[PDB]
């Protein structure tokens, strides 16, 4: 269990990747 | 102050420069050879002073007896002088060609020496310089077979200068070295054991150089070659630039792990030599204290002196187990089928072998900037730094930066073709 | 132009001691034992 | 496992021919944004 | 606190006569030690045979005795196992083995004496250290 | 008579001497001379046992200004200090320099952040720089004051030298296993992150510079009206986005974030040290130690390291700490086989 | 500084005689031996009192001065 | 015909990344490393680093916490040889002799190398200069130095550099106890490069932040950005160049933006350039300085220089590094 917790917080840091890189807010020049 | 970049297109000045720096390279050849035969003392391990070229000169077995420093002093003075004067012969040339006047408008000249972007002329100039290496290479061959030999460290007794006969000219053997794993002891070019391979390995180059020099002379590059490569002046540097880098590495690693080419007798002992040398030194020591080497059991259960290699042979134990690939003239006679013969060991071990072990083991390539010899912790009363560590060290450095150069100049050829100029 | 705190002092405050030391140090290098 | 060693080499060289033949490529060659010389 | 005569007033032979060295010599001792020794005898400790040192006390227990100069000189010319039963000239530097230890070829009687002196004066200066490397170990 | 001085003093010359100019220069000068003086002329073996200066022949690296003797605690022994009794020469023999340098030098740091505030209200700029500067000042007090305070005395504070600092490092590794502290880890994060930024930012710019801005094609020009500046955010963006995957493109954030990383880090690190001041460390993993003793066939890098430490401590503490007078018999010393 | 006195001759003139006057003034600071006595940085003659294998330490907070002297009288 | 349609894909924008000829190797490579590596850290069995039969296990399942460690170096027996999977027998074996190490390393370097190439190639498809290729070259080169050159210079990947947090520390410690780095200019410039970058990345961003366009839609309740379309850019460089110049002196400050940002990419990169060399130079035994003795010829009494107490610590550690794996008196590698 000391384990799953180091894993759990791991899967999130990769889940955050995907979601940050593929679901980010657009950088547009519409301005 | 990109001064040297303003010269790019006025080939009339580059000749002035290329032949100016070409004058330094030779200058150093004399300034150092003479500086060495200067400080140089006879009968003291070449390498325990701090020399580099002489060792090269004795490599070619120019002046030596069975692993005996030098019987004839002179051979080095010749080299020291020649190159020191070739430095003026060219200093004159470089300077002149640099200052007296540019090129490309001499009609009969442009017929003998052309310019860039002209694949057929660049090609032609290239082949030329290829006909020159084809020769220098083959000259080395001459100096081993019909001339004052070359230094063979192998069989037998002392391996003084020996002349070679019928070099390994087999078509297979030569490129086999190219097709072999560059790992664990086996580095393609480094694996070179027999000195005869080395001679024959040079004969084929020259034939290949020459057969090539002429080839481009007569032929301009095909389509595929034209659409892959660019043709700017800067870009040809990027090609040549990165080529040299690889080699810096090449030779460096080539330096650390000796092939007869770098007889450890001048250069010193190999990083592994020292370790393996330390194992052997102690078998004897205890053997003299009546210790039985086969039944030894080190705190690990691996036997202090003898253990195996994954493929199952015998090798000196201890961290020096990682250098069982090591081979030299002293450790070999104990070698036999299945690894080291426990029977030649305790029975047939000559004394002159303990000497070499002790000497090498004693002059471990290990050193610091203060030239302090041995472990990082020793006292400053011993000066030494194996030439190899010097060559390996400095030369690594250049092979690196130089690569940084392959990136910088080749990435700038992408800015000429259309990018930023 | 004149002599002034800034230009003047700054420079000699730092720059003068230095040569006194460089002088002292230069003397050291030859000492024995 | 000898079956494995083989499989690998195929894979590896496979993607090598894609690097090599991707550059010598008569088709894409050295096409940039500012100038195409063909 | 300077280098003194007493300091250099070292034993010359087994019986009881002594010689007092000089400044000039002492220094040549080091220079020579470092030249054909240090490498194997750094700081006065055998690298090839750690269980045997060059400390003064251990030299007296040799065969023949070696706490004095004449003994060392003899050793440098011809070697003697700690007990004196084997001829280790084919293994250890010796004026008799110049042909194999080229560093020895040049050496002279005066130099042996000085080298010997260096080895006997050191311990009075360094103390425990020169032994098994205290500061050094 | 006041405002005048304000101006004369705050007069815009070559070297700006403001109101703070009075603290800064007298202190930042003496703190420099103090170093350079002893560095070149004083010995600290009456107080530390080693060689301090060039006078005895140390190399630049070796030479330093050593800390007072542990027998003195935290007594600021100033020249008129009951202990030195006004005798300069001895005031130096005893190390009365360290205190000198740290104190004057502490105020020079005070002056330098003050001078950073002045200049911002004369020019009318933001105070931010003055704030970024707190990190170092933290690190400084943390190190040279807080730490020595918590411990036995002034002696244990870093020594003013090169090597004398490396020895500090190592000291920490052995008795504190500072590397395991998480705080030093974050500190280690920002410093390496500061350099990572410094490269990508500086390289991106330089390399995304506007094409043809110079016919000659070298890049040594600008002007005030060059409002747009020499490079593209739009291209960088896509560059990164497609190579690294992320790229917040809003110049104002990029630079501020460049304040956060380095500075945010050193504050931690400094915190981490206020901790060690009280021998309160992150030198152990109960969980492991426990299973480390009930079982001998189990080992991790955590362990292998704790072994090196004891080696550092046993061998290095008797020469490194002269006052307790440690006598350690050969046998006693921890020691791996054959070495 | 765009080179201001850096070019004139007066700058060289007033220093050509000034700087080599400190360069020397300093050198004599070491050859004469004021350093040692002004700073109290023992010389190779005075580290260990021949056959005094101990390192002078300091123990009492108030006797630093009388302690140090106790060490200088010894060496003499 | 098809062959042409494939290349076009690889070559331009794909709404996620750019995967050119360089990422044709980089993508499958770095994947094998990631996967292998993640799993090795969560379950790898113990591995005996130095040939000795004393396995070390730095994996999650086998009793570790994150800092405690990870993927351990190949055996010292296979040390310098090529250790693939096919080349061995059962994976129970492989797992013991450090296989994961080599496998992960080599793929990573190669793909690490290509990640660099990829950086340049994107430049060629976007007409911009080729510099970023160069600044990455610093750490990359360094990784290689630590993960390759050394084990290549030393004689075995074992003691390359563990893939754990903890072992990183070990590698460091053992390292300076064996080669004494602290006192080596290349690691000194290294600290210069890094402490450099820190001081500069704070300086720049600090100033750039202080000299902003004080009057652009920024009030005390909101703070919203700029976008390329914004001409004058964010700050008044005259205010910054004026600020810094007044803090020390005119020269001290930077006139234009090129010298500013060029400096930012020059200091760090050329600092690590050297350090990465530092290691590579001590990979073949050209260890740092070592001023072990300064004397008082008076009697020859040895005087300890601050550096000796450095050798006193370097000492304790030498003695106990790789406890019980030494059979002979002096380590020679
Ligand atoms: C094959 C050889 C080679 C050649 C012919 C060139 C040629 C050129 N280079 Mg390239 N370069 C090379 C290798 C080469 N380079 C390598 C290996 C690298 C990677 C480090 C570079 C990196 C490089 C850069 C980064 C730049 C160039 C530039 C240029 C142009 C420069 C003109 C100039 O201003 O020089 C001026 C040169 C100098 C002031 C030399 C500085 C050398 C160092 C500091 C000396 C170190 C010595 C040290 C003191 C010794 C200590 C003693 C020792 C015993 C310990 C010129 C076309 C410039 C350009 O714009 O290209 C078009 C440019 O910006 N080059
Ligand atoms: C590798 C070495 C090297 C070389 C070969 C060159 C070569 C050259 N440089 Mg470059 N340069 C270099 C390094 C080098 N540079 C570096 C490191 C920098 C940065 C500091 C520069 C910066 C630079 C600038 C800024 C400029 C050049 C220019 C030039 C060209 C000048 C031609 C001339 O007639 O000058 C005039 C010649 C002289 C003043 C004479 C020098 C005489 C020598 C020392 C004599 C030596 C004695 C001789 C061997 C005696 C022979 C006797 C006989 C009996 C044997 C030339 C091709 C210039 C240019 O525009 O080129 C296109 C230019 O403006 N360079
Ligand atoms: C890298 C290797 C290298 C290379 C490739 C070259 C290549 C070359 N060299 Mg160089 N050289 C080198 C190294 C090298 N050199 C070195 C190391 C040195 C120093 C030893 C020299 C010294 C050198 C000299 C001294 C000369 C050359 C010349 C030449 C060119 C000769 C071509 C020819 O057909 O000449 C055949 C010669 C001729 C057709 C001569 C015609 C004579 C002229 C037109 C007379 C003008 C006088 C007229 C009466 C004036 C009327 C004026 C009115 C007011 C009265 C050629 C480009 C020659 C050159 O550049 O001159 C053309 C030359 O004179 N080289
Ligand atoms: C001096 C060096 C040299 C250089 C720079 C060149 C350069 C070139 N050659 Mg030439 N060549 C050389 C020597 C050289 N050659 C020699 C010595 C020979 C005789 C065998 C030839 C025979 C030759 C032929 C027959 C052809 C060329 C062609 C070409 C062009 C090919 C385009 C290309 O690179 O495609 C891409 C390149 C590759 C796929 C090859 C990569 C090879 C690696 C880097 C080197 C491997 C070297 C080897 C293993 C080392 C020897 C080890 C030793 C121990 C035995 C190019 C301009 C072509 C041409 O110009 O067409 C008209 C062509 O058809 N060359
Ligand atoms: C003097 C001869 C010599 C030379 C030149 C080399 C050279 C090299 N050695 Mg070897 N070595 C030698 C002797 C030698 N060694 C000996 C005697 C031993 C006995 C112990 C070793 C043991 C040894 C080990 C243990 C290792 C090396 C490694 C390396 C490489 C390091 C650079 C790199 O990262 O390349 C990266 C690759 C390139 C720059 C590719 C160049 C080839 C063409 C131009 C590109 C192909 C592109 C494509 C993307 C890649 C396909 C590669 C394929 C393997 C899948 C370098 C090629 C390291 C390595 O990475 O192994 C190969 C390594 O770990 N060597
Ligand atoms: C508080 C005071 C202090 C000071 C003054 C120093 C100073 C130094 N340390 Mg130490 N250090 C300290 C505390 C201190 N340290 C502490 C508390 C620790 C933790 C125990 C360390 C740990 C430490 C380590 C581990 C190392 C150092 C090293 C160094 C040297 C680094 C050189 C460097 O590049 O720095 C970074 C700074 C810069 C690159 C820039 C400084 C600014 C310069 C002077 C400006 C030059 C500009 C010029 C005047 C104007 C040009 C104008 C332009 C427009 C053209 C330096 C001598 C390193 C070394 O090499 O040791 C010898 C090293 O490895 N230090
Ligand atoms: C190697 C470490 C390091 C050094 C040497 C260093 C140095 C410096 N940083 C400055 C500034 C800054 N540094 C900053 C952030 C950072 N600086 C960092 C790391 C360093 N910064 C880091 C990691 C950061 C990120 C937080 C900022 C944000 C600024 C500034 O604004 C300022 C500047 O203007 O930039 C250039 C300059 C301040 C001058 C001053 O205030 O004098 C006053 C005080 C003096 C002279 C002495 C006080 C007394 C101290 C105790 C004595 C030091 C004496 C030494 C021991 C003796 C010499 C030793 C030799 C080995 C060198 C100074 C050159
Ligand atoms: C003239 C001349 C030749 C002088 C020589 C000087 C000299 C030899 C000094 C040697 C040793 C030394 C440091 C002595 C210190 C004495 C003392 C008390 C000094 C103060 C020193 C000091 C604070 C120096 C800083 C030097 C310096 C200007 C470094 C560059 C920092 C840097 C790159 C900042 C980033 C930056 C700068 C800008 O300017 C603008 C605008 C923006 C935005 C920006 O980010
Ligand atoms: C920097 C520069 C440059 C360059 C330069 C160069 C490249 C140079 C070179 C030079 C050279 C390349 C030189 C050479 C020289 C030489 C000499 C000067 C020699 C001499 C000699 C002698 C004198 C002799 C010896 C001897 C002998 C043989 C015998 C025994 C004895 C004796 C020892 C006497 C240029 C111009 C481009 C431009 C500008 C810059
Ligand atoms: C103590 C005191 C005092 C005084 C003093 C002072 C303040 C001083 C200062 C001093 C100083 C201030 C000094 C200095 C010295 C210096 C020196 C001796 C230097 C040198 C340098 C060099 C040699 C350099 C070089 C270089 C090079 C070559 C290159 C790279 C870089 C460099 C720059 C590093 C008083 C009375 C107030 C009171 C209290 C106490
Ligand atoms: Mn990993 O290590 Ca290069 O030092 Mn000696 O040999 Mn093995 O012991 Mn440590
Ligand atoms: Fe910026």
């Amino acid at each position: 269990m000391e384990t799953i917790t180091y894993v759990f917080i791991f899967a999130c840091i990769i889940a955050l990747f995907f979601f940050a890189i593929f679901f980010r807010e657009p950088p547009r020049i519409t301005k | 102050w990109a001064g040297n970049a303003r010269l790019i297109n006025l080939s009339g000045k580059l000749l002035g420069a290329h032949v100016a720096h070409a004058g330094l390279i030779v200058f150093w050849a004399g300034a150092m050879t003479l500086f060495e035969l200067a400080h140089f003392i006879p009968e003291k391990p070449m390498y325990e002073q701090g020399l580099i070229l002489i060792p090269h000169i004795a490599t070619l077995g120019w002046g030596v007896g069975p692993g005996g420093e030098v019987v004839d002093t002179f051979p080095f003075f010749v080299v020291g002088v020649v190159h020191l004067i070739s430095s003026a012969v060219l200093g004159f040339g470089g300077v002149y060609h640099a200052i007296r006047g540019p090129e490309t408008l001499e009609e009969y000249s442009s017929f003998f020496g052309y310019d860039w972007k002209d694949k057929n002329k660049m090609t032609t100039i290239l082949g030329f310089h290829l006909i020159v290496l084809g020769i220098g290479a083959l000259l080395l061959v001459a100096k081993a077979m019909f001339f004052g030999g070359l230094y063979d460290t192998w069989a037998p007794g002392g391996g003084d200068v020996r002349v070679i006969t019928n070099p390994t000219l087999d078509p297979r053997v030569i490129f086999g070295y190219l097709l072999k794993s560059p790992f664990g002891g086996e580095g393609w070019i480094v694996s070179v054991n027999n000195l005869e391979d080395v001679v024959g390995g040079h004969i084929w180059i020259g034939l290949i150089c020459i057969a090539g020099g002429i080839w481009h002379i007569l032929t301009t590059p095909f389509g595929w070659a034209r659409r892959a490569f660019i043709w700017s002046g800067e870009a040809y540097l990027s090609y040549s630039l990165g080529a040299l880098s690889m080699m810096g590495f090449i030779a460096t690693c080539f330096v650390w792990f000796n092939n007869t080419v770098y007889p450890s007798e001048f250069y010193g002992p190999t990083g592994p030599e020292a370790s393996q040398a330390q194992a052997m030194t102690f078998l004897i020591r205890d053997q003299k204290l009546g210790a039985n080497v086969g039944s030894a059991q080190g705190p690990t259960g691996l036997g202090k002196y003898l253990m195996r290699s994954p493929t199952g042979e015998i090798i000196f134990g201890g961290e020096t187990m990682r250098f069982w690939d090591f081979r030299g003239p002293w450790l070999e006679p104990l070698r036999g089928p299945n690894g080291l013969d426990l029977n030649k060991i305790k029975n047939d071990i000559q004394p002159w072998q303990e000497r070499r072990a002790a000497e090498y083991m004693t002059h471990a390539p290990l050193g610091s900037l203060n030239s302090v010899g041995g472990v990082a912790t020793e006292i400053n009363s011993v000066n030494f730094v194996s030439p190899r560590s010097w060559l390996a060290t400095s030369h690594f450095v250049l092979a690196f930066f130089f690569l940084v150069g392959h990136l910088w100049h080749a990435g700038r050829a992408r800015a000429a073709a259309a990018g930023f100029e | 132009y004149p002599i002034f705190t800034v230009r003047w002092v700054a420079v000699h405050t730092l720059a003068v001691p230095t040569i006194f030391f460089l002088g002292a140090i230069a003397a050291m290098q030859f000492i024995q034992r | 496992m000898e079956t494995l060693k083989i499989t690998v080499y195929i894979v590896v060289t496979f993607f090598v021919l894609l690097f090599v033949f991707g550059f010598l490529s008569g088709d894409p060659a050295r096409n940039p944004k500012r100038k195409d010389l063909e | 606190a300077e280098l003194t005569p007493e300091v250099l007033t070292v034993p010359l032979n087994s019986e009881g006569k002594t010689i007092t060295l000089t400044e000039k010599q002492y220094l040549e001792g080091k220079r020579l030690f470092q030249y054909a020794c240090a490498s194997c005898h750094v700081g006065g400790i055998t690298k090839t045979n750690p269980s045997l040192d060059l400390r003064t006390e251990t030299l007296a227990l040799a065969t023949p005795p070696r706490d004095n100069i004449e003994g060392l000189v003899d050793y440098m010319k011809n070697p003697t196992t700690y007990d004196g039963e084997q001829e280790i000239a084919e293994v250890h530097p010796s004026l008799r083995s110049a042909d194999i230890f080229p560093k020895m070829r040049n050496l002279t009687e005066k130099d042996l004496v000085a080298i010997a002196g260096h080895i006997l004066v050191e311990p009075k200066i360094l103390g425990d250290k020169w032994g098994g490397g205290k500061v050094y170990y | 008579w006041f405002d005048i001085l304000d101006d004369w003093l705050k007069r815009d010359r070559f070297v700006f001497v403001g109101w703070s100019g009075i603290l800064l220069f007298p202190c930042a000068y003496l703190a420099l001379g103090g170093w350079l003086t002893g560095t070149t002329f004083v010995t600290s073996w009456y107080t530390h046992g080693l060689a301090s200066s060039y006078l005895e022949g140390c190399n630049f690296l070796t030479v330093a200004v050593s800390t007072p003797a542990n027998s003195m605690g935290h007594s600021l022994l100033l020249l008129w200090g009951p202990e030195a009794q006004g005798d300069f020469t001895r005031w130096c023999q005893l190390g009365g320099l360290w205190t000198f340098i740290a104190l004057h030098g502490a105020f020079g740091l005070i002056g330098f952040m003050l001078r950073q505030f002045e200049i911002a209200r004369l020019v009318g700029v933001r105070p931010y720089n003055a704030i970024a500067f707190s990190a170092p000042i933290a690190v400084f007090v943390s190190v040279f004051l807080i730490y020595p305070l918590g411990q036995s005395s002034w002696f244990f504070a870093p020594s003013f030298g090169v090597a004398a600092i490396f020895r500090f490092l190592l000291f920490f590794q052995g008795f504190h296993n500072w590397t395991l502290n998480p705080f030093h880890m974050m500190g280690v994060a920002g410093v390496l992150g500061g350099a990572l930024l410094c490269a990508i930012h500086g390289a991106t710019v330089e390399n995304t510079l506007f094409q043809d801005g110079e016919g000659a094609s070298t890049f040594r020009a600008f002007n005030p009206t060059q409002a747009e500046e020499t490079y593209s955010m739009v291209t960088a963006n896509r560059f990164w986005s497609q190579i690294f995957g992320i790229a917040f493109s809003n110049k104002r954030w990029l630079h501020f974030f460049m304040l956060f990383v380095p500075v945010t880090g050193l504050w931690m690190s400094a915190i981490g040290v206020v901790g060690l001041a009280l021998n309160l460390r992150s030198y152990d993993f109960i969980s492991q130690e426990i299973r480390a003793a009930e079982d001998p066939e189990f080992e991790t890098f955590y362990t292998k390291n704790l072994l090196l430490n004891e080696g550092i401590r046993a061998w290095m503490a008797p020469q490194d700490q002269p006052h307790e007078n440690f006598v350690f018999p050969e046998e006693v010393l921890p020691r791996g086989n054959a070495l | 500084p765009f080179s201001d006195i850096i070019t004139s001759v007066r700058y060289w003139v007033i220093h050509s005689i000034t700087i080599p006057a400190l360069f020397i003034a300093g050198w004599l600071f070491v050859s004469t031996g004021l350093a040692y006595d002004v700073f109290g940085t023992p010389r190779p003659d005075s580290y260990y009192a021949q056959e005094q294998r101990s390192i002078p330490l300091v123990t009492d907070r108030f006797e630093a001065k009388q302690q140090v002297e106790t060490f200088l009288e010894q060496l003499k | 015909n098809l062959w042409e349609r494939f290349c076009n894909w690889v070559t331009s924008t794909d709404n996620r990344l750019y995967v050119g000829w360089f990422g044709v190797i980089m993508i499958p490579t770095l994947l094998a490393a990631t996967i292998c590596f993640v799993i090795a850290f969560i379950a790898a069995p113990p591995v005996d680093i130095d040939g000795i039969r004393e396995p070390v296990s730095g994996s999650l399942l086998y009793g570790n916490n994150i800092i405690t460690g990870a993927v351990v170096p190949s055996s010292n027996a296979i040390g310098l040889h090529f250790y693939p999977i096919w080349e061995a027998a059962s994976l129970d074996e492989w797992l013991y002799n450090g296989g994961p190490y080599q496998l992960i390393i080599f793929h990573f370097l190669l793909g690490a190398s290509c990640y660099m190439g990829r950086q340049w190639e994107l430049s060629y498809r976007l007409g911009m200069r080729p510099w970023i290729c160069v600044a990455y070259s610093a750490p990359l080169a360094s990784a290689f130095a630590v993960f390759l050159i050394y084990p290549i210079g030393q004689g075995s990947f074992s003691d390359g550099m563990p893939l754990g947090i903890s072992g990183t520390f070990n590698f460091m410690i053992v390292f300076q106890a064996e080669h004494n780095i602290l006192m080596h200019p290349f690691h000194q410039l290294g600290v210069a490069g890094v402490f450099g970058g820190a001081l500069f990345c704070a300086m720049h961003g600090s100033l750039v932040t202080s000299s902003l366009i004080r009057e652009t839609t920024e009030t005390e309740s909101a703070n919203y950005g700029y976008k390329f379309g914004q001409e004058e850019e964010t700050y008044n460089i005259v205010a910054a160049h004026g600020y810094f110049g007044r803090l020390i002196f005119q020269y001290a400050s930077f006139n234009n933006s090129r010298s500013l940002h060029f400096f930012l990419a020059a200091w760090p990169v050329v600092g690590v350039w050297f350090t990465a060399l530092g290691i590579s130079t001590m990979a073949f035994n050209l260890n740092g300085f070592n001023f072990n003795h300064s004397v008082i010829d008076a009697k020859g009494n040895v005087i300890n220089t601050w550096a000796d107490i450095i050798n006193r610590a370097n000492l304790g550690m030498e003695v106990m590094h790789e406890r019980n794996a030494h059979n002979f008196p002096l380590d020679l590698a």
